[PDB]
């Protein structure tokens, strides 16, 4: 039918089964991609078509920048987890909005480790937002809804 | 009522009588233009402010 715009978004995390409904305000969120890695085997006479053998599915990296904040539960958890205290999973809930703000489509993105965390450089020229460029590794993403 | 010697000191200079020498020539020429002097900006600012 008709395509959907890529500006209305909001992700909440899942702390131990324990949502997080404070840290949804994101200033843009990576576009997940998932690939199935595939080995070429040629053969023998067949040198006019080539064979493909598929293999072990890699799935992206899913990083998220928002501008910096109060202290909040998400930014309590990665650095948890960045300062060698506990190496702990969240779930992360992806989701598209309508124009009433309802869900056309959300991706769950479960034991997603906190991998990087990095902010923008502070430079007396320019202004700009601080940002906060955090990026963490999910291990399976299940696509849930209409309107993938 | 100011004399003529007044005028000379405290009003100002108009543009339509001015000779140029080209080196160590008289030309007349009608209109010259476009000279002065002028200098660019280098600004720093840093942290504080």
């Amino acid at each position: 039918y008709t395509p959907v715009v890529s500006h209305r978004f909001m992700a909440s995390f899942i702390f131990n089964r324990i949502p997080d409904p404070l840290d949804i305000r994101f200033q843009r969120i990576s576009g997940l991609s998932r690939e199935l890695q595939v080995t070429q085997y040629s053969e023998g006479g067949e040198n006019a078509r080539n064979n493909y053998l598929a293999e072990k599915i890699q799935h992206g990296t899913l990083t998220l920048e928002r501008g910096v904040m109060t202290v909040s539960p998400l930014t309590w958890m990665f650095d948890r987890v960045l300062s060698g205290e506990k190496i702990a999973y969240a779930d992360v809930v992806v989701m598209l909005l309508n124009e009433n703000s309802l869900p056309l489509s959300s991706w769950t993105l479960s034991n997603a480790l906190p991998v990087r965390w990095q902010t923008s450089d502070f430079d007396a020229n320019s202004n700009a937002i601080l940002v906060n460029t955090l990026e963490l590794r999910y291990q399976d993403m299940r696509w849930l809804g209409v309107k993938i | 009522s100011t004399s003529t010697s007044q005028i000379a000191v405290e009003y100002p200079i108009p543009v339509y009588r001015f000779i140029v020498s080209v080196g160590d020539e008289k030309i007349p020429f009608n209109s010259v233009s476009g000279l002065d002097i002028s200098y660019d900006t280098i600004e720093y600012r840093d942290g504080v402010g």
